[PDB]
């Protein structure tokens, strides 16, 4: 004999349900309403008193009537965990959205879980070679670490994640998890068709990745929770399978944004900028679950939208501290045709330290950062008065930054349609050895355009001979 | 001659300087007219929130 | 009078009406008031319903009867809507009588998911030398037109529609592009004068105008693009191809802010509500190319955003830029000078329309895309040297800049374009005066049509350029340039 | 009777509204029947507003909430040393029960006008640029402020790492116990930090009080106060604690979350009206007590994070108001090689030379003012002009003094190592040396003194000052090394 309530109130994604018995459903429980189509899932968010609870709907509330009977599932939204999720595509609510029947997995874990304790923390320092030059040279990513890609509209985030997938995922050993959050349904379809056509997803055999989608056509409920589904699946592999897990989220901002769409309907006094007062804690609860523990390891790449190209917006602002490596994509850089549009100076790693990368690597990285910086400190004068009003020392260091600046641009394999160039992939040792030399002033005679959109050092020589005659 | 060569390089470098300094004044006039509005709007949101409760 | 089916108005102001009863109303259900004005049940509470009016508040009094509809906000759709002009609730306003409709889709419909789509590959042909060579638009794509006030934004959308006449007279059912032009917050006259322009060019017959103008209540303007989407979706759902133009989403977002502030939602960035990204996202996500398993039908969106003083980092510009599949950015500085379409190439991109470019364009426009973004390099640093090396680029560029200039209401076929870009790219204009480049086109295209109509028919038929046809294009251009 | 117990009326967002509790005190700890603890901050006629120190998921309308009878507090005592605890002092290193000397409340009054004494003792940080230019004394509050990733923690951390020099000895007055408060940091970073602390064997004289990113905002709000109380035990008993509040930005933000959910009407940038008092009362507790009180000190090093170098922002202005000076860190300077990335012209220590070993004071005469002269000059140089001798001489000196003040992380330096390098710098002995060789000059010169002139470094470490006999010896020593 189940636990029934009736809908008292509906505003947008927020549904107030009254419970006739004094046994009220716990906070975070999934409730259900039978619809004409299938099932509408509500999550309990708060107890309002007078035997009513406030809920967030996981789908559009069109058609809901005051009075509607409401079921209590007696548990938080669960998701199929296990290997039977690989190559399948999945709802925020676990349901399989790739038509390919039911995910016949042996278990179903709640999407809400308590992050690992302080005792359960497992700290390392191991470089994840991405093959992308700027990363490996100046801001190297960390295996088991957390990686955020900050960028405004259309600067390069998704294509960057795509190269990260293409480079590291295909041959990784462990299992990946991609979770689309508040982005393009089209991009999902594009990625799905990709993973089939690269053998990472195999319909007629074994697979490497699990797919979870909640995109920008979805109500803010889905967009708020789907990142936890994706996550829960990635936790089972980490914990109950010891697996080194690749988790990919695109985009993590859409989760905070989602939560700021309900906040007021949930009756909260807004904080700075309109955001929910709980912005930092909602982030703590999610982020602090993506982590390398003693049982397993979770390397994750997350795209971070920056609204109105404002890095100081409470959202991306708050995200910075959750990450071991950040790479910031800059419009001003992308508008110069440099790609990845990575900001060599505003991007950061925990691992840019001689203990991890080797003294040489460090020295070279630092001297490169020093060079770029001196150009950047001189921009106001270059722009108004030009190169000819610099001292010759600076004029020399500028001329060299200009070259390194270009030498950091790289053709990506997935960006092959916009560059019209075979996507080069450069090894960390090569990058280190190539930049070291450019610092020593061995290639000053070489015009700038030769360093542009190439691979390692030999490719510049190849382009320099190609251009003279 | 050198001196006249110079006077004609100076009124050229400065001609190009004013033409380029004015390009930055276009960027910073617009960004200002923006940041000025943003300031006023955000103080106004603070005031409206403080005036509900 | 049922309290379940009927209601009494408690209060009415600021666009909202509060009604007591309506105990069997649905969330988001249309209602009818005493005076005929309709509304939507937005917020459903114990003891009262909050209803947003689709018209002036003058039209609803306290104590008034309100009847349920049963229906969630919706419109009539179907093929019977071509050559019609409705308002946001699908009400006919062209005076041409009842809308003949195949039925009623909802206003808020969910977008087809990951499965039911295929990638874009078919050309939406704009007939605009700049768009089709440098920012190709696919059938199912979403390409944003973005630029300041009065920069030929509408002009791109409009000339795209007037270019469809080409196949929208034909027998082939598949290359037909039915149109939907959505007017949000525009002047009533502009929209009437715009129809008249579709009428004169005989384009009105394959298009649908949905209008919520400057004076109409905000929720009507808020609503207009959605009920336009459903109207468009019909074609997408029934194996056909509709093109939707949202003109513009700026004004829709403004309408939506009004609605939001009157409803007392927390104002965020530029006093827009938290959910303004979502407003557009759910809209523009309903554009898709469908998989053959779903009938291959395609919706294509060309939303228009208006920047302020060229600033693309504003909230609403960056939101839609992060929904759409690219931007055609039109520039006040170019438009001032004459370069119209003022397509700032550097700052313009198509993200999926690559596959959708007619090969013959792609061939003569080979890296014209990345050259022009780089003629922009020297041209901004030459105003410093008289270099012989970099003067041919400045004379390819300058000629090509005049080559992509275009009159309005003058869209061109693919076949008319490829030889113009051949004459540019391969340098056949370098000796011809700048002030005669516009006279070269018109003389050249006539010379082409009068003699070499064998070559012109062939580009159209294949969609490719055979090495034979390129070795011939060489002869006809050199021959005309010498005289 | 609904005096000692109450019933939840509504709950969500980590807030609970409780009926009854009619004899509860403002700020008392409560216990929910579900297990979760909380704290009464709103006593209104109808009800009590309570913030929880955990999840709410297990709380329900009607549930029964129970008085503890106690204003929120923590275990204190030397027993906490080498340990990692949560906001309320619960052991989170999973090493079993803390032993407590006693229990201070979280919110203690600061020592008044009277029970104090002027700071006159070095908190030797072992960083050349800090100890020489912006010296920190026992009882001071010195703000570390900068954008993200500028090296703020590294300053605090290198300081803890340096106290090993004294903490290993018999002598208690010189020993300096360390409390590092982590607020809003993620667990893996706090972990990584204790791991660095053990590698240097610094954890033994430390206490980590950590209320991390996933923990209830009221835990984050409370952490720096309980940590203050844990730190106070040393001060109140004639020992010396250093407390690092990393960082007060994140704390203010929790305080904001806690208050908006309690529905207290917001203020500037939604912060609570009293967000200044939040820090002012925290940081006033850091003090140097009088003789009558056993001379114990609490030195605070709060951390603040700015956005786009905006030191005019709301919270950073509050905290600058409060502290005795600040160290400003800048990304611009970090990428120029200057590490720690200290902005020498903006950073100050109001305590000043008053708490700085005379040896270092003497060699760093007008070093900071000269570095000021060096700044103005390298701006007169920028607009393209070769100048005269004296002007290019200060352009040479200041360029090398800067280089001298560069310093590897986890490499704090002893005073007797610092005095020589500085002496060498200010007196011209480096002007002859090529710039890209100053680093290798330092360590070689150090190793030269340890083996050969150990006499001097032993004497400087012992006598703290510099006699003319040590100046003449140093002049004769340095000049000797210069000619390799
Ligand atoms: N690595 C790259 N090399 C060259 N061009 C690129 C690269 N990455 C992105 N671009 C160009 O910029 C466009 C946008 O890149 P994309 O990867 O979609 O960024 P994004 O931040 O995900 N966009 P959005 O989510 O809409 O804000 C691409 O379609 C290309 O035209
Ligand atoms: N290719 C073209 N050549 C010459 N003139 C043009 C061209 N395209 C548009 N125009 C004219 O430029 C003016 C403004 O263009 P329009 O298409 O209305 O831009 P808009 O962005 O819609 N301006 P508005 O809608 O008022 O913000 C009109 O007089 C157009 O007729
Ligand atoms: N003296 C130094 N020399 C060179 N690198 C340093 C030095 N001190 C710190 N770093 C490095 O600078 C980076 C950031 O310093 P950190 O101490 O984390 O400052 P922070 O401002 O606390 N960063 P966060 O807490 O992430 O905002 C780390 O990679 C440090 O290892
Ligand atoms: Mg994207
Ligand atoms: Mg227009
Ligand atoms: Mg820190």
């Amino acid at each position: 004999t189940p636990i029934t309530g009736k809908v008292t109130a509906v505003i947008g994604a927020i549904v107030d349900v009254h419970f006739e018995q004094s046994e009220l459903p716990a906070i975070l429980n999934a409730l259900e309403i039978k619809t004409p189509q299938g099932k509408l899932v509500l999550e309990v968010a708060q107890h309002l008193g007078e035997n009513t609870v406030r809920t967030i709907a996981m789908d559009g509330t069109e058609g809901l009537v005051r009075g509607e009977k409401v079921l209590d599932t007696g548990g938080p939204i669960s998701v199929p965990v296990g290997r039977e999720t690989l190559g399948r595509i999945i709802n925020v609510i676990g349901e399989p959205i790739d038509e390919r029947g039911p995910i016949k997995s042996k278990l179903r874990k709640p999407i809400h879980a308590d992050p690992p304790s302080f005792a359960e923390q497992s700290t390392s320092a191991e470089i994840l070679e991405t093959g992308i030059k700027v990363v490996d040279l100046l801001a190297p990513y960390a295996r088991g670490g957390k990686i955020g890609l900050f960028g405004g509209a259309g600067v390069g985030k998704t294509v960057f994640i795509q190269e990260l997938i293409n480079n590291i995922a295909k041959a990784h050993g462990g299992f990946s998890v991609f979770t689309g959050v508040g982005e393009r349904t089209r991009e999902g379809n594009d990625l799905y068709r990709e993973m089939k056509e690269t053998g990472v997803i195999n319909l007629e055999g074994e697979s490497k990745v699990a797919l979870v989608f909640g995109q920008m056509n979805e109500p803010p409920g889905a967009r708020a929770r789907v990142a936890l589904t994706g996550l829960t699946i990635a936790e089972y592999f980490r914990d109950e399978e010891g697996q080194d897990v690749l988790l990919f989220i695109d985009n993590i901002f859409r989760f905070t944004q989602a939560g700021s769409e309900v906040s007021a309907l949930l009756g909260r006094i807004p904080s700075a900028f309109g955001y929910q007062p709980t912005l930092a804690t909602d982030m703590g609860l999610l982020q602090e679950r993506i982590t390398t523990t003693k049982k397993g390891s979770v390397t994750s790449v997350q795209a971070v939208y920056v609204p109105a190209d404002d890095l100081t917006d409470p959202a991306p602002a708050t995200t910075f501290a959750h990450l071991d490596a950040t790479t910031v994509l800059s419009r001003g850089i992308s508008e110069l045709g440099i790609y990845p549009a990575v900001d060599p100076l505003d991007s950061k790693s925990r691992l840019l330290d001689a203990a991890v990368v080797g003294q040489e690597h460090y020295d070279v990285a630092s001297k490169v950062q020093e060079t770029l910086q001196t150009y950047k400190s001189l921009q106001d004068i270059i722009a108004i008065l030009g190169m000819d009003e610099l001292s010759e020392q600076d004029k020399l260091t500028v001329e060299r930054a200009r070259k390194i600046q270009r030498f950091l641009s790289q053709p990506f394999a997935v960006a092959e349609v916009f560059t019209g160039i075979p996507g080069k992939l450069v090894r960390l040792k090569d990058t280190v050895a190539s930049f070291k030399a450019v610092l020593e002033g061995k290639y000053d005679n070489i015009p700038e355009h030769a360093f542009y959109m190439v691979g390692g050092i030999e490719d510049v020589v190849a382009k320099a001979e190609k251009l003279a005659a | 001659q050198g001196y006249a060569a110079e006077i004609s390089a100076r009124r050229n470098a400065m001609d190009n300087a004013s033409k380029n300094a004015g390009d930055m004044i276009n960027r910073y006039s617009i960004l200002y007219n923006r940041t000025r509005q943003a300031v006023i709007t955000n103080e106004l949101v603070d005031i409206i929130t403080g005036a509900s409760s | 009078a049922n309290l379940n089916e009927t209601g009494r108005v408690l209060a009415v102001g600021d666009g909202i009406a509060r009604v007591f009863g309506l105990n069997n109303i649905q969330a988001e259900e249309l209602v009818e008031f005493s005076s005929g004005v309709k509304g939507m049940a937005l917020n459903l509470e114990p003891g009262q319903v909050g209803i947003v009016l689709f018209g002036s508040d003058r039209l609803v009094k306290e104590g008034e009867l309100v009847k349920r509809t049963g229906n969630i906000v919706d419109v009539p759709v179907g093929p019977g809507l071509l050559g019609r002009v409705v308002d946001a609730l699908g009400n006919p306003i062209d005076g041409k009588g009842p809308i003949d409709a195949a039925g009623r889709s909802r206003a808020q419909v969910k977008a087809p998911g990951i499965l039911p789509r295929r990638s874009v590959h078919e050309p939406v042909q704009t007939g605009l030398k700049a768009v089709d060579a440098l920012v190709p638009i696919g059938r199912g794509q979403r390409e944003l037109i973005i630029g300041d006030r009065q920069t030929g934004k509408t002009a791109v959308a409009l000339d795209t529609i007037l270019n469809q006449k080409r196949w929208n007279n034909g027998s082939d059912e598949s290359k037909k592009l039915y149109c939907v032009y959505v007017a949000v917050g525009q002047k009533r006259s502009t929209v009437a004068q715009l129809v008249q322009t579709l009428e004169q060019h005989d384009a009105m017959k394959y298009s649908i105008i949905v209008a919520a103008t400057a004076s109409e209540a905000a929720p009507l303007q808020y609503l207009a693009p959605f009920t336009a989407a459903s109207i468009g979706e019909w074609f997408r759902d029934n194996g056909k191809h509709a093109l939707i133009v949202y003109d513009d989403l700026s004004k829709q977002a403004v309408a939506y802010r009004q609605l939001s502030l009157l409803l007392r939602r927390p104002p965020g960035r530029e006093a827009y509500p938290g959910d303004v990204f979502y407003l557009h996202s759910r809209l523009l996500e309903r554009a898709a190319k469908l998989s053959e398993k779903e009938g291959s039908g395609s919706l294509t969106a060309l939303p228009v955003i208006e920047t302020q003083g060229g600033d693309v980092s504003a909230y609403i510009p960056t939101n839609v830029i992060s929904i759409t599949d690219g931007q055609i950015f039109l520039e006040a500085e170019l438009f001032y000078k004459g370069i119209r379409p003022a397509i700032n190439v550097g700052l313009s991109v198509s993200r999926v329309g690559s596959a959708a470019q007619v090969k013959a364009l792609k061939q003569v426009a080979g890296s014209l895309k990345l050259f022009l973004a780089q003629y922009r390099e020297v041209a901004a640093f030459a105003q410093s040297d008289l270099d012989a090396s970099t003067k041919q680029t400045l004379v390819r560029g300058e000629r090509l800049t005049q080559l992509l200039k275009q009159n309005q209401y003058s869209p061109l076929a693919t076949e008319e374009q490829v030889p113009l870009i051949y004459a540019g790219v391969n340098g056949h204009l370098d000796g011809i005066e700048l002030s005669r480049i516009g006279e070269f086109e018109s003389s050249f295209l006539s010379y082409l049509k009068s003699n070499h109509n064998e070559l012109l028919t062939e580009i159209r038929e294949k969609g490719e350029l055979s090495k034979e046809l390129l070795a011939s294009l060489k002869s006809a251009t050199e021959s005309f340039v010498a005289t």
